[PDB]
């Protein structure tokens, strides 16, 4: 369960957590996809005091009512506007530049019933591309999953790999007139011919999905789609 | 008032070239910085390089700024691109008495394409390891101002190109994917060559 991936139903809420230590003013920021990063509001814990930009209603974002905790950032009564990488972020003590944490990515969607999973599937490597290049790309397949909060990562012989691989950098929309589309992301891992020739070597593909918690009731018929890791794998062979 | 205006949406530049990155701004401040970030896909924005108002063009390894006070211009080059330049870069002001808010633009995504010195452009099928009848097709080994044409089908999905760095071997490659759910689907024509 990562914090940096929220998926709420429209109404809810959220607390986003700020990963950088507070002494000075901690400053929130909202990156919309498309749109500038813009500051909606900043806290002193030590002052116990908020300052909001303007345009926002003073009931949207909540800092108090934590039993006995620094100041929060809980937004209230969440519309699929509030979509969002948050960030948090502080001016550095030499005030030479503003830090920046982690984002926290937030999805607020209409029902949570438009949460699904991904299939995963390997395919492995042509035998022409084998008998030309002496190489042998094999590609992951995750599909029919949302929202788009995954970390496709390949395993080689029980081991995370980090060469010979390229993700999509963006999923693409499966329905993408949709709006609440499921998603599709596909991935290559390329190795030696004779790598990939020996049946001892195991390759395998897997996806963490950031889904639903334990919290979540949602109301559907098939498997709670919580967040999991989905794998498929493919052994080498020599013919 | 403060503005910030990133004109360009995104720019491709070859592995060891150089990019430039506009940045437009309006600001009734006396003295003031413009910062520029890097934001990547695991969503992080890390500071690269900051441009005072009453400061030499500002130079951080491979950064570089060129400030035109009175054009209101403060363009980042970076220099000798390698892949791990692609990201999103946003430039940002900030008023410096009273460090407070920064004022960002749209971000101008850059994409580092590898120089493929030897191309192979080619077309496989890829059976599916547990299904076999389920399949997917690869386009490999083309060179970078290849332009991977579009899906003009609803039912068959073409992703964007990426490169891997087979990096054992000094071998980069780029590849695309296409994928359909139909029996009438032909790796050749999928691609549109």
């Amino acid at each position: 369960g990562r914090t940096k991936s929220v998926i709420r139903q429209t109404g809810s809420s959220a607390e986003i957590t700020c990963d950088l230590a507070e002494g000075g003013y901690i400053h929130w920021y909202l990156h919309q996809e498309g749109k500038a990063p813009q500051r909606l509001l900043y806290y002193d814990s030590y002052t116990s005091s908020v300052v909001l930009e303007s345009g926002i209603s003073p009931g949207k974002y909540d800092t108090y009512g934590s039993t006995r905790k620094n100041l929060r950032m809980i937004l209230r009564n969440l519309i699929e506007n509030d979509s969002g990488v948050y960030y948090c972020a502080t001016w550095d003590g030499d005030y030479y530049k503003k830090l920046f944490g982690s984002g926290t990515t937030l999805v607020v969607t209409e029902d949570l019933k438009n949460v699904f999973p991904p299939e995963v599937a390997v395919f492995e490597p042509s035998e022409a591309e084998i008998s030309h290049t002496q190489k042998a790309t094999l590609v992951c397949l995750a599909t029919g999953f949302y929202p788009d909060h995954v970390e496709l990562s390949w395993w080689v012989n029980g081991k995370e790999v980090h060469s010979g691989v390229c993700t999509d950098p963006q999923p693409l929309k499966e329905q993408p007139a949709l709006n609440d589309s499921r998603y599709a992301l596909s991935s290559r891992l390329r190795v030696s011919a004779t790598f990939w020739q020996n049946p001892r070597n195991h390759f395998r593909c897997q996806v963490q999905f950031y889904g639903l918690s334990e919290n979540d009731e949602w109301t559907q018929d098939r498997a709670k789609p919580v967040t999991q890791i989905v794998s498929a794998e493919a052994w080498g062979r020599a013919d | 008032a403060q503005k910030v205006t990133q004109a360009q949406s995104s720019v491709s530049m070859p592995v060891r070239k150089a990019v430039t990155l506009n940045c437009l701004y309006e600001t009734s401040w006396w003295s003031y910085y413009i910062f520029w970030y890097k934001q990547l896909p695991s969503k992080e924005m890390i500071f690269l390089i900051r441009q005072g108002s009453d400061e030499q063009n500002a130079k951080s390894g491979r950064y570089s700024v060129n400030f035109k006070k009175a054009a209101k211009s403060v363009a980042l080059t970076i220099s000798a691109l390698q892949l791990e330049d692609s990201a999103k870069y946003f430039c940002a002001l900030g008023e410096l008495r009273w460090p407070d808010k920064l004022i960002f633009g749209k971000g101008t995504r850059v994409t580092v394409e590898p120089n493929i010195q030897n191309p192979d452009p080619a077309v496989y099928q890829l059976r599916d390891s547990k299904s076999s009848d389920k399949s997917v097709c690869l386009f490999t080994d083309f060179d970078s101002q290849t332009n991977v044409s579009q899906s003009k089908d609803s039912d068959v999905y073409i992703t964007d190109k990426c490169v891997l760095d087979m990096r054992s071997m000094d071998f980069k490659s780029n590849s695309a994917v296409a994928w359909s759910n139909k029996s009438d689907f032909a790796c050749a024509n999928a691609f549109n060559n």
